[PDB]
């Protein structure tokens, strides 16, 4: 496997701010990228299946953008209910990368 | 027929406005058959990139012609599952416009060629649709027929309807019979034209 | 479809830990049941995906042969055995219905994942 | 796929004095008792036309095209059926096909790999039929198809009694393929002697094809092995 990085954990903002959660990549793939969420001590879920595809069962705050070597997640209106840890999915073997989303 | 029947939802066009297509005759016209989901209609249209735009068909960003789609929840939608439709989502390179690929090979995810039967890191590029009417907006079949306009070095043979007015006799008018313009009155004549000519 | 994980085992080393994910509802195959390690102190990584009808054993790096994932004939329950218990491998195991090629009913490439283990 | 019929002897074609034949209406304009001096691509009066005859003798050679052909057939077996022509005919160019056999007039503007020896003859000794017709190999780039009403023709073949006289002219003017025709009966002119009569040629159709043409070739209808009737053309 080949390694990649993700956004830093120090992204703190108030209500109604845009976040820039960045997933850095190494290969040119479109649908194989994904954004998942894991609440601490609660049930996990997904955020986006790809950059150009969404899921049924999410609020419209979570949005994805970019198609190059980095993929950016953005929240239109930040709320305390989105306290979860976000992780990025790449490539065929799926080497996943660390992530931590907390507003403080 | 293209303008009316308001169930034809798509009406915006790129090259030429549809109401001005009566004149400006072309060489020949073409018709296609695209059965796609709700999200894939905008990706077919030029200027947009999607999962159907770079792996199935890459329309040019500027071309003479456009698409018209309609809701087909009662025609192409079956309660038992409409599994015949297939599409390619696994293409290694980009797409040139105006060609078809009917390859029945296998797609690999690793560096080595996988081949054989499918499984992990070895996927068939052709994936089957399912178009039951119980699904919501975004998966219903919208049939897309794109038209082609070209001005190749041949005499034009595809045209529109021709405007013919009533016949006025013994009055000073401006006749335009078969593109022959003129001025005068029109009277009944005793002349015997052969059927092989139109002017005297 | 909903995935329910079995309980944990003894923390002491020298033994093999066994886990099982039961996929209640939606008896479907060729969707690989991806196992992933979740912990607050470490990141996630792919441990393996089991397919009922094919049964391929494509794994990731650094744990080839330490883990064995198998299943029944179709959907049902999926077993995972891990030997050589240690201190840095402790996490919670999550089984997910990851999107991919299906050779069964052939209806959705992206069916939608709505199944997760309770967490043991 | 074609069969090399071969066994073709080398008889040079004859020469005939075209006295007053080869006149057509140059435009679709009606005129009453006037005289019109036009400047157009015509056939000269009292010219040297090339004479082919088919009896034993297989005459179907390659002839060059230069913006107008006057084809005059005197026959009763009606072995002449169409014209297949183009430039190279090797599926690298546009090829034109005018075939009227029984009930269709096929105008084909397509891409054909044509054979070096092409005809709609010869099957079951001399039994006229519809076999060995696919002289073109296959169609790849077809640009135009047209089906039109058949002309007044004959059935099978017979030797002698040369009543039917067909006159055609073909031209390729600024893309349009223009043909003009005159089919006159009861011309009792069996022993050769291209008649000294005046009759203008009237248009039939006009094809919007739009290519350039270098050489042309006619057609006639066990690829080698048939007995044909007496027929002549110029
Ligand atoms: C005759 O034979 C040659 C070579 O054997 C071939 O190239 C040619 O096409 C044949 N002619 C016909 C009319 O089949
Ligand atoms: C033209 O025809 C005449 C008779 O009609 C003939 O004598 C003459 O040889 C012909 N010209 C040529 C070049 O053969
Ligand atoms: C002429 O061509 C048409 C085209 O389909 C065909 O239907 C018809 O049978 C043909 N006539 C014949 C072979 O006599
Ligand atoms: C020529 O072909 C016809 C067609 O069946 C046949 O009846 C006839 O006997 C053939 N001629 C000879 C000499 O065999
Ligand atoms: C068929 O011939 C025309 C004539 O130039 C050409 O423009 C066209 O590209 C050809 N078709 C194909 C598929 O190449």
């Amino acid at each position: 496997d080949i390694q990649m990085t993700q956004s830093p954990s120090s992204l703190s903002a108030s209500v109604g701010d845009r976040v820039t959660i960045t997933c850095r990549a190494s290969q040119a793939i479109r649908n194989d990228l994904g954004w998942y969420q894991q609440k601490p001590g609660k049930a996990p879920k997904c955020l986006i299946y790809a950059a150009s595809s969404l899921q049924s069962g999410v609020p419209s705050r979570f949005s994805g953008s970019g198609s190059g070597t980095e993929f950016t997640l953005t929240i239109s209106s930040l709320q305390p209910e989105d306290f979860a840890t976000y992780f990025c999915l790449q490539q065929n073997i799926y080497p996943r990368t660390f992530g931590q989303g907390t507003k403080v | 027929v293209l303008y009316n029947l308001a169930p034809f939802f798509t009406f915006k066009c790129y090259g030429v406005s549809p109401t001005k297509l009566n004149d400006l005759c072309f060489t020949n016209v073409y018709a296609d058959s695209f059965v796609i989901r709700g999200d894939e209609v905008r990706q077919i249209a030029p200027g947009q990139t999607g999962n159907i735009a770079d792996y199935n068909y890459k329309l040019p960003d500027d071309f003479t012609g456009c698409v018209i789609a309609w809701n087909s929840n009662k025609l192409d939608s079956k309660v038992s599952g409409n599994y015949n439709y297939l599409y390619r989502l696994f293409r290694k390179s980009n797409l040139k416009p105006f060609e078809r690929d009917i390859s029945t090979e296998i797609y690999q995810a690793g560096n080595k060629p996988c081949n054989g039967v499918a499984g992990f890191n070895c996927y068939f590029p052709l994936r089957s649709y399912s178009f039951r009417p119980t699904y919501g907006v975004g998966h219903q079949p919208y049939r897309v027929v794109v038209l082609s306009f070209e001005l190749l070095h041949a005499p034009a043979t595809v045209c529109g309807p021709k405007k013919s007015t009533n016949l006025v006799k013994n009055k000073c008018v401006n006749f335009n019979f078969n593109g022959l313009k003129g001025t005068g009155v029109l009277t009944e004549s005793n002349k015997k034209f052969l059927p092989f000519q139109q002017f005297g | 479809v909903q995935l329910v994980q079995s309980g944990a085992e003894v923390k002491k080393p020298g033994s093999s830990v066994k886990v099982s994910c039961k996929a209640s509802g939606g008896t479907f195959s060729n969707y690989a049941l991806s196992w992933v390690r979740q912990a607050p102190g470490q990141g996630l990584e792919w441990m393996g995906g089991i397919i009922p009808i094919f049964g391929t054993t494509n794994y990731a790096q650094k744990f080839q042969g330490r883990v064995t994932i198998t299943a029944d004939e179709s959907t049902s329950t999926a077993y995972m055995e891990l030997s050589s218990l240690r201190s840095e491998d402790t996490a919670v195991y999550y089984c997910a219905r990851l999107d991919g090629y299906s050779f069964g009913h052939d209806r959705y490439y992206q069916d939608g994942m709505d199944d997760w283990g309770p967490g043991t | 796929q074609c069969v090399n019929l071969t066994t073709r002897t080398q008889l040079p074609p004859a020469y005939t004095n075209s006295f007053t034949r080869g006149v057509y209406y140059p435009d679709k304009v009606f005129r009453s008792s006037v005289l019109h001096s036009t400047q157009d691509l015509f056939l000269p009066f009292f010219s040297n036309v090339t004479w082919f005859h088919v009896i034993k003798r297989f005459d179907n050679p390659v002839l060059p095209f230069n913006d107008g052909v006057y084809f005059a057939s005197i026959e009763k077996s009606n072995i002449i059926r169409g014209w297949i022509f183009g430039t190279t005919l090797d599926s690298k160019t546009q090829s034109l096909l005018i075939v009227n056999n029984a009930t269709n007039v096929v105008i084909k503007v397509c891409e054909f790999q044509f054979c070096n020896d092409p005809f709609l003859d010869h099957k079951n000794n001399k039994s006229w039929m519809e076999s060995e017709f696919r002289v073109y190999s296959s169609a790849n780039n077809c640009t135009f198809e047209y089906v039109s009403q058949p002309f007044l023709m004959d059935l099978e073949g017979k030797q002698g009694n040369f009543k039917n006289l067909r006159e055609f002219v073909f031209k390729n003017i600024d893309g349009y393929f223009k043909i003009y025709s005159k089919h006159t009966p009861i011309i009792v002119r069996e022993p050769e002697d291209l008649p000294q009569g005046f009759s203008a040629l009237e248009p039939l159709v006009d094809l919007p094809i739009g290519i350039n043409i270098t050489r042309f070739q006619t057609l006639l209808a066990s690829s080698s092995g048939w007995t044909a009737g007496a027929a002549a053309y110029y």
